C-alpha cells in the first residue's frame, strides 16, 4: 500500500494558451499570485508520494532554477525532485517510451496530466483501486470523474459523453463534440461490443475532466507495444474498450464533490473563482503553503495579505483578494 | 521647596510631556533635597506638600493618585533591608526614569493596540487624552481602514480643539453635538473614551459626559473602550451613581436674576460603572476585566 512514485506530465499543453507560453514555462505561471506547480505538489503530498518526477523540455533551465529554489530541494522532504530532460516537441506516447527506456516504474505509479487542484481525499480512492485490482489479474488504470453543474453549457472543448455502468464503474464509450459552439455535429455514438455483457446501460454527458491517473506496471509496457497511441484519452481508452488486449478492466471513479482540471482561459477563471469561494474544503490561501506567504481571512470572502494598503472610501462588492505590498488610491469600485 | 509653582509652570507645554509625569518629577526633585535617609524629616514634608497641592487643586484627582503611587513605590524600595545609600540612589534615579518609562509604555501600546482595527470600522473618540490620540495617529501610520468622529465637548472648547488636531492629520471628520450622539448607533462600530482616573472596580473618572455615553453603548450593544497609560490609579470607590471631591458646584439652583450673572452651574466631571466597559487598553501587557483591583491589592496590601 505504501511507497508510491509520481510522474507529472508538465509542459504539454503549450500554444493552447494562445497569447502566453513562449518565453516562460506553462506551469510556473501563478494561479492566485502563487505558481500552479505548488498546488499540484501539495495535492501529490496529500495523496501519498515518495519520489517526484517532472517532464520538462520547453524552458527547462528556469524550471530547474525554480526546483532549486523550492522547499522540496532541502533534505526534510519525503520526496526528491529529479527532472526528465528530453528533445523538443513530442507526444505522450513518446514521453512514455522515453520513461520506459530509463526504467524507474514500480508497482502502482501515479501519472498526472496537466495541473489539478481538488479537495477530495485520495486514500479511500487508493484503497478502492487496490481492492478492484485484487479482484482480477488484468486490471489497468484509474480515471477520475465528478458530477457537473446539472446542465452542460460552458463546456465546448471537452464535453465527453460517458456511457457508464453502476455495478463495476467502467467506461463503455468516449466521444468529443463541438455541438454547443458550432451546430454541425449534435451527435451520439454507441458501439455494440459490450451490449450483451453489461446490461445496465446509463448514458451520461454531465461529467467534468480531471485527468489524474493511478496506473499499474502494465501501462508503460502497453505503450511500448502499441506505438500508434500518441494520446491517452481519445485513442487509448477506445482501444482498450474495443479489445486490443482481450479480457481487461479500467476504472471510472464517481465523486459528488468538486474536481476540475485546468484547460483553457474561461475555465481557469472559473477555477480561480471557486478557489476564492469556499468550494474546496481545506484549500485556502490563509493557511500559507509557500512559507513566504502571509495571507489572512476577512469577512464577505475577502483575502488580505500582510503589508496591504487600501485608502479610505472605496466601496467593494463580493470576493476580492489582494497581494502583499499593494498601494490603492481613492474612489475605486 | 515649592511644588505649586512647578505645577503652574506646565500649562502651554505638554503634548511632549505629561502633567502627572511632570508632577511626579517635581515630587522626586523635592525628595532629593531633605534627605531620603531620615524618614521623619522627609515623609512628613512630602505629606505636607501633597496637602498643599490638594489645597491648590481645582478639578483634578490624578495628581493625588500619582503622588500616592510614588509614595507606595518609595515604601516598597526599602524592602531590601541592606545599606541605606544604594536605595537612596535608586530613589533619586527614579524620577527622570519615570519620565523615560512613558515613552516605552507608548511604544508598547503602539504595537499591540494596532491589532484591534477591523475592515471598514467607524470610530468615535471622546475626551482629551494623549494616549488615545497617539493610538489613532499610529493606526494611521499602520495604514488601516478607519474613520474618525468628533464630539462637541464643552469645558473650555475641547471638542473643537480635538477636531482641529485631527485636521492636521488628513483624516475626514464630522462634528456631532453631545445631545445628538444618541442617534448615531449603527454607523459607528466602536466607542472609544479616554480616562483621567481608574478606580477600584474599573470605574472611570473623566470629563463633561461619559456615563450617558456608556449607557447609550449598553442600549445599542456597541463595544465601549477605555484608553490609558499606567499612572492613573486611585484607591477610591464612589458612593452614588456620580460623586467626586469637587471645588465647583454640585447642582446649584441659582437665585432670581434678570441681567444674567450666574447660571453656568452643575456637574462637570462624571463617573461610569464597571458593567458598561467591554475592553480596557493599557501598556501592562493585555488586561481588561478586574485587573486594576488586583494591581491595587498588590500595591497597598491593606
Amino acid at each position: 500500500e505504501d511507497r508510491l512514485q509520481a510522474v507529472v506530465l508538465t509542459d504539454s499543453y503549450e500554444t493552447r494558451f494562445m497569447p502566453l507560453t513562449a518565453v516562460k514555462p506553462r506551469c510556473l505561471l501563478p494561479l492566485a499570485n502563487v505558481p500552479l506547480i505548488e498546488y499540484t505538489l501539495e495535492f501529490l503530498a496529500k495523496a501519498g508520494v515518495h519520489e517526484v518526477f517532472l517532464i520538462c523540455s520547453s524552458h527547462a533551465n528556469q524550471i530547474n532554477d525554480y526546483i532549486e529554489n523550492s522547499k522540496w530541494n532541502l533534505p526534510w522532504s519525503p520526496f526528491k525532485i529529479t527532472t526528465i530532460m528530453s528533445p523538443e516537441a513530442r507526444c505522450t506516447g513518446d514521453v512514455m517510451r522515453d520513461l520506459d527506456n530509463r526504467g524507474i516504474i514500480t508497482g502502482d505509479f501515479i501519472l498526472v496530466s496537466g495541473d489539478v487542484l481538488t479537495n477530495i481525499d485520495f486514500s479511500k480512492m487508493l484503497e478502492f483501486h487496490k481492492k478492484m485490482h485484487l479482484q482480477d489479474k488484468d486490471h489497468i488504470s484509474t480515471m477520475c470523474l465528478s458530477k457537473a453543474s446539472t446542465y452542460p453549457k460552458t463546456r465546448t472543448i471537452e464535453p465527453a459523453a460517458f456511457v457508464l455502468d453502476k455495478s463495476t464503474s467502467r467506461c463503455i464509450y468516449y466521444q468529443d463534440l463541438p455541438l454547443p459552439s458550432s451546430r454541425e455535429k449534435t451527435s451520439i455514438q454507441i458501439d455494440p461490443e459490450l451490449l450483451d455483457n453489461v446490461d445496465e446501460f446509463v448514458i451520461r454527458n454531465d461529467l467534468i475532466d480531471c485527468r489524474i491517473d493511478i496506473c499499474t506496471s502494465h501501462v508503460p509496457l502497453i505503450f511500448q507495444e502499441n506505438f500508434d497511441y500518441q494520446s491517452l484519452r481519445t485513442d487509448f481508452v477506445k482501444g482498450v474498450i474495443s479489445s486490443d488486449i482481450l479480457g481487461k478492466h479500467i476504472y471510472a471513479y464517481l465523486t459528488d464533490e468538486y474536481a476540475v482540471r485546468v484547460e483553457s482561459w474561461q475555465t481557469y477563471d472559473t477555477i480561480s473563482q471557486d478557489f476564492l469561494g469556499r468550494w474546496c474544503y481545506p484549500l485556502v490561501l490563509d493557511s500559507n503553503i509557500q512559507d513566504d506567504q502571509t495571507y489572512s481571512y476577512e469577512s464577505r470572502h475577502i483575502y488580505k495579505e500582510k503589508d496591504v494598503v487600501l485608502a479610505q472610501s472605496c466601496k467593494i462588492g463580493k470576493c476580492t483578494a489582494i497581494g502583499s505590498g499593494t498601494k490603492i488610491g481613492e474612489g475605486t469600485k | 521647596f515649592n511644588i505649586t509653582e512647578t505645577y503652574l509652570r506646565f500649562l502651554e507645554e505638554d503634548t511632549e510631556m505629561t502633567m502627572p509625569i511632570a508632577a511626579i518629577e517635581a515630587l522626586v526633585t523635592l525628595l532629593r533635597i531633605k534627605t531620603p535617609e531620615t524618614a521623619a524629616e522627609m515623609i512628613n514634608t512630602i505629606k505636607s506638600s501633597t496637602e498643599e497641592l490638594i489645597k491648590s487643586i481645582p478639578n483634578s484627582v490624578s495628581l493625588r493618585a500619582g503622588c500616592d503611587i510614588f509614595m507606595r513605590f518609595v515604601l516598597r524600595n526599602l524592602h531590601l533591608y541592606g545599606d541605606w545609600e544604594n536605595c537612596k540612589q535608586h530613589l533619586i534615579e527614579n524620577g527622570q526614569l519615570f519620565v523615560s518609562r512613558a515613552k516605552k509604555s507608548r511604544n508598547k501600546i503602539a504595537e499591540i493596540g494596532v491589532d484591534f482595527i477591523a475592515d471598514d470600522d467607524i470610530i468615535l473618540v471622546h475626551g482629551y487624552s494623549r494616549a488615545v490620540f497617539s493610538l489613532l495617529n499610529h493606526a494611521a501610520n499602520k495604514f488601516i481602514r478607519f474613520r474618525c468622529v468628533v464630539t462637541e465637548s464643552r469645558p473650555s472648547k475641547q471638542g473643537n480643539q480635538l477636531y482641529t488636531l485631527l485636521e492636521q492629520k488628513g483624516i475626514p471628520v464630522t462634528l456631532i453635538v453631545d445631545s445628538a450622539v444618541g442617534a448615531v448607533i449603527d454607523k459607528v462600530d466602536k466607542v472609544f473614551v479616554g480616562a483621567e482616573g481608574v478606580a477600584e472596580s474599573g470605574g472611570i473618572i473623566n470629563l463633561v459626559g461619559t456615563y450617558s455615553v456608556g449607557v447609550l453603548a449598553h442600549n445599542a450593544r456597541k463595544p465601549f473602550y477605555v484608553v490609558t497609560e499606567s499612572h492613573k490609579f486611585v484607591r477610591m470607590f464612589p458612593l452614588s451613581s456620580d460623586d467626586l471631591p469637587m471645588a465647583g458646584p454640585p447642582l446649584d439652583f441659582t437665585r432670581r436674576t434678570d441681567d444674567l450673572e450666574d447660571a453656568l452651574r452643575g456637574p462637570t466631571i462624571d463617573y461610569t460603572a464597571q458593567e458598561y466597559i467591554t475592553a480596557l487598553i493599557t501598556d501592562l501587557g493585555v488586561l481588561t476585566p478586574s485587573a486594576v483591583s488586583e494591581e491595587l491589592i498588590k500595591m497597598w496590601y491593606d
